[PDB]
């Protein structure tokens, strides 16, 4: 047997943490920390505190307002039962507006609601990217989070915002409901004939699966040489260890190539970016590009072919 | 009637704190109010007044 | 009217364009360390043939360290470090034999660069892995025992002493290293918080690296007090030769 | 407690509140021509 | 070839089957009595994969072959065959093949084992790729052994098992409803999402803005705390990120296994558990 | 009925985190209440009072 | 019938986060029965008493 | 028992109580979640009268 | 004392205590019995 | 083990007995109203 | 027939732990077979005996 | 010595000036409620 | 306004304030141009002077 | 102070803004006079 590093056996204490003190113009931290034994058991035992300035302010106040107008129209649509409302949340949601309506804004009875609250998560999402732009300037930090927290913004906005105005009809959007988001997603690729075959949900899967993949591979990776100090990589970076020489090898003799300790983090910012650029794209072209990606595909030479076992007559046809 | 050591609140509550939330809470009052109403009767951008421009062409 | 080339089409090509370009740029970040590669081709050319591959090898970076603590450069020329080992046999691809009695040996899961003689630093400057002794600011999290007192043992269940300290990160709050006062010689060495188990109940400390008779020669601190990256790895790696050198089954094979 | 000391503090509420009111006049007179434009009770 | 740093790791012994006689590297990969029984399997399954190509579902002759990398498909069995071997033209090639996967697969893994122990390192890797492999197995061997068929397993094809999956899927009229699934890719999206992070964060302190030397822990941990108010740390990062790759593959195989071995209505029907409880 | 040394309730509870929360229930709160009655027949801005104002 | 010794409770438990504790338990139980009250019959906002105020302007 | 009182020095009161104070007020709310839930129900019930009829 | 009070402050602070409680609930009696005339439920 | 002495945990036990009777017995009155009002046996 | 040293059962099981994992089983317990109960032709809530109540409206 | 940090003398004055406000904040809620139940009574 | 209002400058930092104004300016910029395109009044659509797709 | 200007150098920040923030809102009113002989919205 061997400790696995997997739970922390022994936690030790020292007075919290405030930070890395910030240049002149950033607000003060609020928060009193606190320390959890439990969360220490994985972890850092250290809650708080939090960073708080305008960008962050208005991100929470738009995001509070976008997450209640989503609520109160939930309980609303069980007339206000609260006990209903616990039994069917998760079938509940919040409706985009009809059809009928195209881009314009509808009334508040009937779709008005979904708009606002499209409007003020979408803002509330900006100023938070913004706020994880500022985080990193006041600490000397290069932008990395951002770029990738902008690649996820791209996929979301694709999805509620700019195919729907692309389509002209906010009926085309996604309704905010945990159960209901799923139905938009099953319906969305049979409206447009398997979203199996669009290739760009392909690649979208594959970059999914490889962050599995790779973070898999890397997660343990690290802890396995964690006993070489393997987990404090700024210095496995600038002075190589035999954490960073074991990992490498484990690799380079598995599958005959290797990465560095600093460059298998380059693999995995891509691959997980690459996930939401790719899905932004296939969602982008379906419905504005290619109307039924199986027929696509068929046109492009790659959808198999099956002997006839079933078939069906088309009484369209007789 | 307001108090004359009313004054003394500074002494409680961050000054810059208070300023950076209220223009916060207005921004997002002020969106949100013009919203609410663009979803009633009360919509002054697609009433036709004091003409439809899109029946001009 | 009708066209075979589409958006969709146009546009997933162009995705390969980018992707097989990303693939080439990290595979030129993965060769910042470790290569040009040794090889017997590189022998008998007398140096005049660098295997690299393909990709070939970026330009140089620059890492500038804190507290003027200078400049790391990657890639870099790394001077050969003799191996010491004989091969088992001459053929290529053969593997190597530790002279010596393996747990001294430097090589195999014993082995480990030569890494900077000198302490990680916080932020603020100080030396980051230190002893409770030394960061009195330091402190137990109650609901866990304290191991200062605890008892080692080897892989064979013998004492090989008691923990005498517990060295902290500063940086981030964990235990690192704890402190061993070996029973044999009276010599303090430091024990990687990866090796060990804790049996709380008993208050032991269990280490199946290595025997008990083992702990005498850990490498020793040049300094009590603070700990250098170089003894870190040197450290770390004597226990390592364990897992493979400590006792005659763990050789191999099963069958 | 904030740090500010006892003048800064009548000094700081002065201007607030002579901010505030002349925020809340536009607000007023916004409200002003928005009902003589389209009165809403 | 070696890394500039490899020769002095390149120790005799650690092997769990075959000592001396297989141990040894070509080139960069070690090989070892698992190297050698695990590439036997991959070429041979490779090479059927490719014959399965060439004579296609019925016979090289027909319009049905095609070297199309999109189209090839090599298919199971029949579930008339039930857990018997069907002929190699109707499905047993594909039994064969997966047969080899299996071996190949478990063979990768226990090679790993082998370097982990030349290494003197822990058995992560290994023990994590497990869960890829017992994925698989639970796609081909158990969830196909609990309903009676091997023909239950899913098609080799690049674009024929997706045929597969979605056929599967809709079996069960709305497979989003999985619990399992729905749990399952809640890890595979969190899993996205904090390995994002933990490769921005490592990047952005290694590589900080021009002039600024290299940042430490301490900004790691203020950085997150700044934007979340708390920060999991450098070490936990790992420990969490494996935790949720993990996971993800895990419930995925909960999520399979569970349809049709374990339910076999439509899988939004399942929650009437909770409509129906007496509570509302 | 209050009690003449309930000012003594700061030395208790801090008056700092009082307050905040204080004005962040009311405006939430009366968020609330403005939603619940727009959805309801009591509704002062779909009304067309005095006027319907969307002109054909 | 109380205890004489009862004031002792809060030798035993924290009066402070006693305190925030019942605000912010009366405060969500206020709310949640307000809104039970109203998903019923006993709805006294949509129930358009005294008059429906809808009605005067459609 | 006559030394049930002991039970105080093996099971900390403080918790005890927070641990029943907690457990209380959740089975009273499902309780009353419960019955509401069936004929039973005595809001929805239109007694003595109903209030909507009223209004219509 | 686990909490830090004295003796006499938590005599001060039941007192105190109780009041107000019976305060608010006296305010919930009388809410109450406007709701029973305006709306009896039973 | 809890901290308390003997006479601690008897005083405390007194109390609490007391206290919970007193709640028992207004759950019981409840119960006799409800089952007055509208008797589900 | 108990036997007379099994008192002892105490020496090798916490009995504190004991005590509060059966009352958090027992507490569990009875709330699954009240909803089982509940779930089945017994049900004693929504049988309308002795009368069914929303018929009175 | 208190648990907030306040002096007796403060926590009056603070007590004071806090029941003024809320009865000033209270004063502007029940006219609200006049004007609502004159234009539009809702019991 | 006050004469001291310039004091402002002591408590906000002046380039944060007027970088955080451009760009709130240029969202509302791009937020408002969207709602006036998606009502009555959009000039993009509107065939004012005239439809060029009508012309081929 | 906070931010670090002097007394003097908020003045002179306080002078340029305002006066640049005039001439950024006289735009603002001419876009919108020329916005209203075009296309009158009220
Ligand atoms: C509608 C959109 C809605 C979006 C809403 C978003 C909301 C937020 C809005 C605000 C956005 C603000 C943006 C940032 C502001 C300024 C930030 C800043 O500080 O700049 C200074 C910044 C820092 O300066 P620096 O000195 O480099 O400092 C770096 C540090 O020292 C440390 O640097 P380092 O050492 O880590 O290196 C940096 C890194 C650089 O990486 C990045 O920083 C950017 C990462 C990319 C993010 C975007 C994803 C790209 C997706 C492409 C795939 C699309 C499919 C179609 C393909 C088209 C392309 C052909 O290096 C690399 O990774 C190299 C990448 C090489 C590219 C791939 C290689 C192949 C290229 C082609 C090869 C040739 C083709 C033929 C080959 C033939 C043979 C095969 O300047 C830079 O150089 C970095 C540029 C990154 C900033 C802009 C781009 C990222 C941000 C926007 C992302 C948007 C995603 C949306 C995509 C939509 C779908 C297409
Ligand atoms: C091309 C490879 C050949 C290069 C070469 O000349 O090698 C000769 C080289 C000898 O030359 P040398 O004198 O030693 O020179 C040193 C080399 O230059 C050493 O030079 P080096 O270190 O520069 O060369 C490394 C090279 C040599 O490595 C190897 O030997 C193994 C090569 C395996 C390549 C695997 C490619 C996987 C592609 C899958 C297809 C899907 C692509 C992606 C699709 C979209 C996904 C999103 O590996 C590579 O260049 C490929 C690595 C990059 C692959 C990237 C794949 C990305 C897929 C997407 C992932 C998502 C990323 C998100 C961002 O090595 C060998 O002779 C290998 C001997 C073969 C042994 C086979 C039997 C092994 C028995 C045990 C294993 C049983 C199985
Ligand atoms: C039928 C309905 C009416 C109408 C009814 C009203 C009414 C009524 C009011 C507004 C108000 C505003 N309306 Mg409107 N509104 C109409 C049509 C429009 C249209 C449009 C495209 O059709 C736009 C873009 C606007 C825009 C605006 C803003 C200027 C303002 C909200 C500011 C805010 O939230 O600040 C939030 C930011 C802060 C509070 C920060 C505070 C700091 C300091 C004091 C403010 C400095 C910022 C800057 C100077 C504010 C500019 C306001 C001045 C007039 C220059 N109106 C139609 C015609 N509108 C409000 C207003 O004028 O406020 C005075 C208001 O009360
Ligand atoms: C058909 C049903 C009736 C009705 C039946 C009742 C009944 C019955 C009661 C209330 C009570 C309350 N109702 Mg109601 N209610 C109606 C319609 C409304 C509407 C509305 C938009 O129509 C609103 C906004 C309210 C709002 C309120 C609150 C003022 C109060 C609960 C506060 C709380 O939980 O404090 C929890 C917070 C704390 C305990 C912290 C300490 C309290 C602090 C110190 C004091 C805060 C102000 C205080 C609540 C003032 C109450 C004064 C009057 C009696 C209203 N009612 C309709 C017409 N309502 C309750 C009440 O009066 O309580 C006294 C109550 O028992
Ligand atoms: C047949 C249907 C009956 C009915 C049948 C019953 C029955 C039967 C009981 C209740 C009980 C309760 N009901 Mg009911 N109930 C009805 C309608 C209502 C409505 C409503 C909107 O219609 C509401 C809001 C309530 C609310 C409540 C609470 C007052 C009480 C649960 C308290 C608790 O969980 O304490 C748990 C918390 C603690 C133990 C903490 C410790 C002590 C705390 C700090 C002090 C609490 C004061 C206590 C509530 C004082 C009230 C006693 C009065 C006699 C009511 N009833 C209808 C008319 N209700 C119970 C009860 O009266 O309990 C005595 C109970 O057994
Ligand atoms: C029927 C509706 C009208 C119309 C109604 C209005 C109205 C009304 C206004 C605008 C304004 C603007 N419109 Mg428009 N707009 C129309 C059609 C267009 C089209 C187009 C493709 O048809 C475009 C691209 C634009 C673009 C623009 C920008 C030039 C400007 C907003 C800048 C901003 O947010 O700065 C925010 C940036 C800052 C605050 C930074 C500080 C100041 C900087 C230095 C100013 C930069 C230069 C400035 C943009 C130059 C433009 C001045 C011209 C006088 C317009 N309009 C149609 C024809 N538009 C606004 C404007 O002109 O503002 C003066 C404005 O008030
Ligand atoms: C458990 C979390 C995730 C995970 C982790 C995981 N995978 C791993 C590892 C770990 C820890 C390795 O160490 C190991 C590795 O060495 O990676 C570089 C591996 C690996 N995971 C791999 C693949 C991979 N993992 C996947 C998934 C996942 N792996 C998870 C979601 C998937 C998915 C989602 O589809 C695939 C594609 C390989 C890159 C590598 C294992 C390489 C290996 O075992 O090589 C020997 C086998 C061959 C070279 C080919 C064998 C050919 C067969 C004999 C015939 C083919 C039959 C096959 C069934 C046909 C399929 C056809 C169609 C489906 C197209
Ligand atoms: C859990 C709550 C933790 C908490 O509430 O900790 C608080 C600190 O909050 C603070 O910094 C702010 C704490 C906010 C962070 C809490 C956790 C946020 C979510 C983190 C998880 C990651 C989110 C998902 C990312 C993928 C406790 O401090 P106070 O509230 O000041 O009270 C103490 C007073 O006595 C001060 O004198
Ligand atoms: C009563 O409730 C309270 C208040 C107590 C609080 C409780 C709240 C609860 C329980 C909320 C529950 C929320 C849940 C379960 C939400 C689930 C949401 C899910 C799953 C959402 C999934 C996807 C949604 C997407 C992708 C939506 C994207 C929408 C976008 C991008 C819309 C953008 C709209 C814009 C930008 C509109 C602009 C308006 C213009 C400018 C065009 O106006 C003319
Ligand atoms: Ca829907
Ligand atoms: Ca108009
Ligand atoms: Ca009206
Ligand atoms: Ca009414
Ligand atoms: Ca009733
Ligand atoms: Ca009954
Ligand atoms: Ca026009
Ligand atoms: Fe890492």
């Amino acid at each position: 047997p061997e400790y696995q590093n997997i739970f922390t056996a022994v936690q030790v204490r020292a007075p919290a943490y405030p930070g890395v003190p910030l240049p002149k113009g950033n607000l003060p931290r609020i928060g009193r920390p606190i320390f959890s034994y439990w969360l220490g058991k994985i972890g850092d035992a250290q809650i708080g505190p939090i960073y708080l300035g305008l960008t962050g302010t208005l991100s929470i106040f738009f995001g509070l307002v976008a997450i209640s107008i989503i609520g109160f129209n939930m309980l609303a649509s069980v007339h206000w039962d609260v006990f209903q409302f616990l039994k069917h949340f998760f079938w509940l949601g919040l409706e985009p507006p009809p059809p009928q309506y195209g881009l314009r804004i509808p009334p508040l009875s009937e779709g008005g609601w979904w708009l606002m609250a499209g409007l003020f998560l979408t803002l509330s999402i900006l100023l938070w990217w913004v706020r994880t732009y500022k985080r990193a300037e006041a600490l000397g930090m290069s932008q990395h989070l951002s770029w990738a927290f902008a690649a996820a913004i791209f996929f979301y906005l694709v999805l509620g915002f700019i195919r729907p105005v692309m389509m002209g009809s906010w009926a085309k959007a996604v309704p905010f409901g945990i159960f209901p988001h799923l139905d938009w997603t099953a319906a969305f690729s049979i409206r447009y004939g398997n979203l199996y075959y669009n290739p760009f949900h392909m690649l979208s899967i594959a970059f999914l699966y490889g962050s599995a993949l790779l973070f898999a591979m890397h997660g343990a990776t690290i802890l396995s040489v964690s006993r070489f100090g393997g987990d404090r990589e700024i210095d496995q970076i600038t002075h190589r260890g035999t954490a960073a020489e074991r990992a490498a090898l484990f690799w380079r003799w598995t599958m005959g190539f290797n990465v560095t300790m600093e460059s298998i983090h380059r693999w995995a910012w891509w691959c997980a970016v690459l996930t939401v650029i790719t899905a932004g794209i296939g969602i982008l072209l379906s419905g504005t590009v290619v109307d039924n990606w199986y027929l696509w595909a068929v046109k492009h030479g790659m959808a198999p072919a099956y002997p006839e076992v079933v078939t069906a007559v088309n009484p369209y046809e007789t | 009637t307001m108090n004359a050591n009313l004054y003394k609140i500074w002494l409680i509550l961050d000054p810059r704190r208070v300023l950076v939330s209220i223009v916060a809470f207005q921004i997002v009052l002020g969106l949100l109010i013009h919203m609410i109403v663009l979803s009633t009767d009360l919509n002054w951008l697609d009433d036709n007044i004091p003409v439809s421009y899109q029946a001009l062409g | 009217i009708t066209h075979y080339i589409d958006a969709a089409q146009i546009t997933i090509w162009a995705f390969w364009l980018f992707f097989f370009g990303l693939i080439i740029y990290l595979r030129r970040e993965d060769k910042r360390e470790g290569y040009p590669l040794d090889s017997d081709r590189t022998e008998r050319s007398g140096g005049r043939v660098k295997v690299v591959g393909f990709p070939d090898l970026p330009d140089p970076k620059t890492f500038v360290l804190p507290h003027n603590g200078g400049t790391v450069v990657a890639p870099r020329v790394e001077a050969p470090v003799a191996v010491n080992a004989t091969p088992f046999s001459p053929a290529p691809g053969s593997p190597l034999v530790p002279n010596g009695d393996p747990m001294l040996s430097g090589f195999g899961p014993a082995a480990s660069p030569d890494r900077p003689k000198h302490c990680d630093l916080t932020f603020e400057g100080l030396p980051k892995i230190v002893p409770m002794r030394v960061a009195k600011e330091f402190s137990i999290a109650e609901g866990d025992p304290d191991p200062r007192g605890m008892t080692v043992v080897g892989l064979d269940g013998e004492v090989a002493g008691t923990v005498s300290d517990v060295w902290v990160d500063r940086s981030e709050p964990q235990i690192r290293y704890l402190e061993v006062e070996v029973a044999a010689n009276k010599k303090k060495v430091l024990l990687p918080i990866g090796f060990s188990r804790f049996d709380k109940k008993a208050r032991k400390v269990k280490v199946d690296a290595i025997k008990a008779a083992h702990f005498a020669n850990v490498p020793t601190l040049s300094n009590p007090d603070q700990v250098t990256l170089y003894e870190e790895d040197k450290v770390c790696a004597y226990y390592a030769g364990g897992k493979l050198y400590a006792t005659a089954e763990r050789a191999g094979p099963l069958l | 407690l904030t740090g500010l000391t006892d003048d800064e503090a009548k000094e700081f509420h002065a201007i607030f509140m002579q901010s505030m009111y002349a925020w809340f006049g536009l607000v007023v007179i916004a409200h002003l021509l928005a009902w003589l434009y389209r009165p809403w009770l | 070839a070696m890394l500039s740093f490899e020769k002095k790791y390149r120790v005799r012994g650690g092997t769990l089957i075959g000592g001396d006689l297989f141990d040894f590297w070509v080139g960069p990969f070690y090989v070892g009595f698992f190297g050698v029984v695990g590439f036997c399997f991959t070429l041979l399954g490779v090479l059927l994969i490719v014959w399965g190509a060439t004579i296609g579902p019925t016979g090289p002759t027909s319009d049905l072959q095609t070297y199309n990398l999109w189209r090839i498909s090599i298919a199971p069995p029949d579930l008339s065959y039930g857990l018997r071997m069907a002929p190699l033209t109707e499905g047993g090639l594909w039994q064969i093949i997966t047969i080899c996967a299996a071996g190949a697969f478990i063979s990768w893994a226990l090679r790993e084992v082998e370097i982990c122990r030349k290494l003197g390192i822990g058995f992560h890797v290994p023990f994590a790729f497990s869960f890829a492999i017992g994925a698989y197995l639970v796609l081909v061997f158990v969830r196909p052994l609990l309903m009676g068929a091997w023909g239950h397993g899913f098609p080799y094809g690049i674009l024929s098992h997706l045929d597969w999956v979605s056929n599967v899927g809709y079996q069960f009229l709305h497979f989003h409803y999985n619990p399992a699934h729905m749990l399952a890719i809640s890890f595979f999206f969190t899993n996205c999402l904090a390995l994002s992070m933990h490769g921005s964060l490592i990047l952005s302190v290694t590589n900080p803005q021009k002039g600024e030397p290299v940042k430490t822990s301490e900004h790691e941990n203020t950085f997150f705390r700044d934007i979340v108010g708390y920060s999991i740390g450098a070490l936990a990062i790992h420990r969490l990120g494996l935790f949720l790759a993990l996971s993800a593959a895990f419930w995925s195989a909960v999520c399979i296994l569970i349809s049709g071995p374990f339910w076999t209505r439509g899988w939004p029907e399942w929650w009437n558990w909770w409509l129906e409880l007496p509570l509302w």
